[PDB]
RNA sequence: GCUGCGGGAUGAACCGAACGCCGGGUUAAGGCGCCCGAUGCCGACGCUCAUCAGACCCCAGAAAAGGUGUUGGUUGAUAUAGACAGCAGGACGGUGGCCAUGGAAGUCGGAAUCCGCUAAGGAGUGUGUAACAACUCACCUGCCGAAUCAACUAGCCCUGA
């Protein structure tokens, strides 16, 4: 519609963010520690979604030689929410692999069912808390083709940063 | 000694890359390593390939400098260089090693059989010609 | 910056954010190359925050957009500016190359920086690029380029390393 | 099962490489013409390296200790020596496998030789580029036996052109019976399946 | 320390990564001429010849300075109103100017600094004479013929070592 007209446009800044933790465990500051305790990236190779806000971003930014967190696409999130779903009910994460124990535990909100629970992830409603609470911390494989040297920015050709799409191309290289 | 060299205006084999066995001509050379090629009729996009990437021919054509893809194909169809590159030993040569990749079996066993027959024959006038040698050298 | 593989040409307009002391904001715009449009946006914001009164949390890109090739089909001259920082002090530098396309005559310009002068893409900035006809050109490589009805062959034009087999009868020859 | 390679224009660290890489497995090499491998660089550089090699010596008992040879064939195989694992029952027995000879044994005039492309002064070297010959160092220093190995290497010669003379005799007259007639039955078959 | 494992040949601290026993796949740090698994890609661009080449954080060696050895780059200056080089010729008069006496008569020395002929002469760039003399240069002209010169700068290599 601005293009017919001769002006520009930009999109909304999205909302909801993919976070993989890149680097290791032991020599790791308190700093980033306490950050990622509380971005459960207590493996290597474990991902999250992370709702976006001033909060958030200035967390990540604090865990940006640590990280790798971008802007998921819809496939990036189906095939994640459908190949590696893992939930818990207290403790004990089971594999979601069917509807009824997404009814039982999570369902509370309307969001009784799989499409509700992608829906959720996805466009980031007034439950998104519970159901980032429900899904476990995905497991991720080290991804086919490699990674880039690991420690610079993906500014500077590495990996610990932001790419904003290219983290789709990492979802399809590792899961 | 130096009787081929790059022109505006020649017509190239192309032996390594995704282009091979199809021929290109050149158009300009843009700076010692690479030239600007087109293929009016041999099914390849006007681009740039190496000098070291192509393989020098012996045709040339009148090609103005950088003219259009239209111009190219006149000059092409003017200088008929598809007939007369069939016929040719070279293109035999490229078409016979298309051929032994592309036999079987049974072409193997005739090849073969037609191969013991030629060498007994041949073996044997050998032998004749050598003996009606020593025949004539013998006086 | 990376340089990794060849460049590609972004034009990247930014503003500020609209304030309640300073509605419309310039709305500035520069043609970035780069390998990506992260790097692309990245490295907008380095030049800006150069420039003016700019920075990544107070500002905006509107638009970040991969600009073609006008003539891809034709061999052209291209004027590049530098302003590379040595071991010992930064220079400004005019270089010349023929080649085909923008990206690609700025990509031989980071690789023969990179070659000659032991510069990196953290050293190099580009401050603009032009496209110069003939009889413009102060270089004598690229004058010497120059030839209508141009002749050159190819001696000792040696290849296939290891293609053939390993142990062969042949003594290969050359042109 | 046996490859007899030529040396004359191949160069000493790629040959020794390819070499090495096909004696472990199992395929008996044998270089011959070593007197004629190339060395790049200046050749008072590689004479002053290989004098270097010679000041590396034990100083209480020198015999007891480094080995210098001065014949070019037991410095390509102290080079293989160099790259194999031969303090192991590997290379050990791959250097049992490995022989190597000067100028060109009786059995390895008739054999044919091999040629490797990746190892040649043409293929590797720049054409403007100085190098050095192999025998010459070592007749420079030590290997006093190069008048009788040129000597024997120009026998050798004169014996393949007494053979190639023959050989081409024989080729001219089985392209006369070629250029013959009633042969041409079989070629209906073997030139449409790849004369 | 209290800690194995993969690289750094070898290693307490380095770089990844932390350890129940195994199969399959993948990867980091690192590497793909042979040891020693992997470039045996018809890999791309350019630099480097080193008579002590060079080869990966800690890490196991080196500086100030210099190079008409090559490669770029900046600032300038010349040139058909025929330049830079080369070969040849001119290179004076006032005036052996002036302070100087052992001498300066352009040439140890201090201050200066103009005119005529002009094709051009600088009260003179150097060699030489104790000085007087000869030679050469700034500048000009004869032949040739279109590109040339100067000062800085940084990459490899060399001397310094
Ligand atoms: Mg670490
Ligand atoms: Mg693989
Ligand atoms: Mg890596
Ligand atoms: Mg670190
Ligand atoms: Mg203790
Ligand atoms: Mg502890
Ligand atoms: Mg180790
Ligand atoms: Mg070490
Ligand atoms: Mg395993
Ligand atoms: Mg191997
Ligand atoms: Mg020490
Ligand atoms: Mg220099
Ligand atoms: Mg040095």
């Amino acid at each position: 519609m601005a293009r017919k007209a001769g002006n520009f446009y930009v999109p909304a800044e999205p909302k909801l963010a993919f976070v993989i933790r890149i680097r290791g465990i032991n020599g790791v500051s308190p700093k980033v520690r306490k950050v990622l305790q509380l971005l459960r990236l207590r493996q290597i190779f474990n991902g999250t979604f992370v709702k976006l806000n001033k909060a958030s971003i200035n967390m990540l930014r604090i865990v940006e030689p640590y990280i790798a967190w971008g802007y998921p696409n819809l496939k990036s999130v189906n095939e994640l929410i459908y190949k590696r779903g893992y939930g818990k009910i207290n403790k004990k994460r089971i594999a979601l692999t069917d509807n009824a124990l997404i009814a039982r535990s999570l369902g509370k909100y309307g969001i009784i069912c799989m499409e509700d629970l992608i829906h959720e992830i996805y466009t980031v409603g007034k439950r998104f808390k519970e159901a980032n609470n429900f899904l476990w911390p995905f497991k991720l494989s080290s991804p086919r083709g490699g990674m880039k040297k690991k420690t610079t920015h993906f500014v500077e050709g590495g990996d610990a940063g932001n790419r904003e799409d290219q983290i789709n191309r990492l979802i399809r290289r590792m899961n | 000694v130096f009787r081929r060299f790059v022109e505006v205006g020649r017509v190239a084999y192309v032996s390594f890359g995704p282009h091979a066995g199809k021929l290109v001509a050149i158009v300009d050379v843009i700076d010692q390593n690479r030239a600007l090629v087109d293929g009016p009729c041999t099914q390849v996009r006007r681009q740039a390939m190496p000098f070291k990437c192509m393989q020098l021919t012996d045709f040339i054509l009148k090609f103005p400098h950088s003219a259009h893809q239209k111009y190219v194909r006149q000059a092409w169809q003017k200088a008929d260089i598809n007939t007369k590159w069939a016929a040719t030993r070279w293109a035999k040569k490229i078409e016979a090693r298309e051929r032994k990749a592309k036999m079987t079996d049974f072409d193997r066993f005739k090849v073969m059989k037609a191969k013991k027959m030629r060498n007994r024959i041949i073996k044997n006038e050998v032998k004749k010609l050598q003996k009606a040698a020593l025949l004539k050298a013998s006086p | 910056m990376k340089a990794s593989g060849t460049l590609r040409e972004y034009k990247v307009v930014g503003r500020c954010l609209p304030t309640p002391k300073c509605h419309t904001p310039p709305l500035y715009r520069m043609r970035i190359f780069a390998p990506n449009h992260v790097v692309a946006k990245s490295r907008f914001w380095y030049f800006v925050s150069q420039l003016k009164k700019m920075k990544k949390s107070s500002g905006e890109i509107v638009y970040c957009g991969q600009v073609f090739e006008k003539s891809p089909l034709r061999v052209k001259n291209f004027g590049i500016w530098l302003r590379y920082d040595s071991r010992s002090g930064t220079h400004n530098m005019y270089r010349e190359y023929r080649d085909l396309t923008t990206a690609g005559a700025v990509t031989q310009c980071y690789r023969d920086m990179g070659a000659r002068h032991r510069a990196r893409a953290h050293s190099i900035q580009i401050m603009k690029v032009e496209e110069i006809a003939a009889s413009k050109c102060r270089r004598p490589a690229v004058k010497q380029f120059h030839d209508s009805k141009i002749k050159f062959p190819l001696p000792h034009r040696v290849l296939r390393r290891q293609h053939k087999p390993r142990f062969t009868t042949k003594r290969p020859n050359t042109f | 099962q046996v490859l007899v390679l030529d040396g004359r224009g191949h160069l000493l660290g790629r040959l020794a490489a390819i070499v090495a890489k096909q004696v472990l497995l199992g395929r008996k090499v044998v270089v011959v013409r070593c007197e004629g491998i190339n060395i790049s660089g200046n050749f008072y550089r590689n004479k002053l390296k290989y004098l270097a090699f010679l000041r590396k010596r034990m100083n209480t008992n020198p015999s007891r200790g480094p080995y210098h040879f001065r014949a070019p064939s037991r410095i390509f195989w102290r080079t293989v020596r160099g790259m194999l694992p031969h303090k192991t029952k590997r290379g050990q027995a791959a250097l049992d496998r490995l022989k190597v000879f000067d100028g060109i044994p009786p059995p390895y005039d008739k054999k044919k030789r091999m040629v490797v492309p990746a190892a040649l002064k043409v293929v590797r070297l720049k054409p403007t580029r100085k190098f050095a010959y192999l025998g010459r160092l070592a007749h420079e220093v030590g290997w006093k036996y190069q008048a009788v190995t040129a000597t024997l290497e120009e026998k050798r010669k004169e014996k393949a052109k007494i053979h190639y003379r023959k050989k081409k005799q024989l080729m001219r007259l089985r392209k006369q019976a070629e250029k013959n007639v009633e042969k041409k039955i079989d070629k209906y078959t073997e030139v449409l399946k790849t004369h």
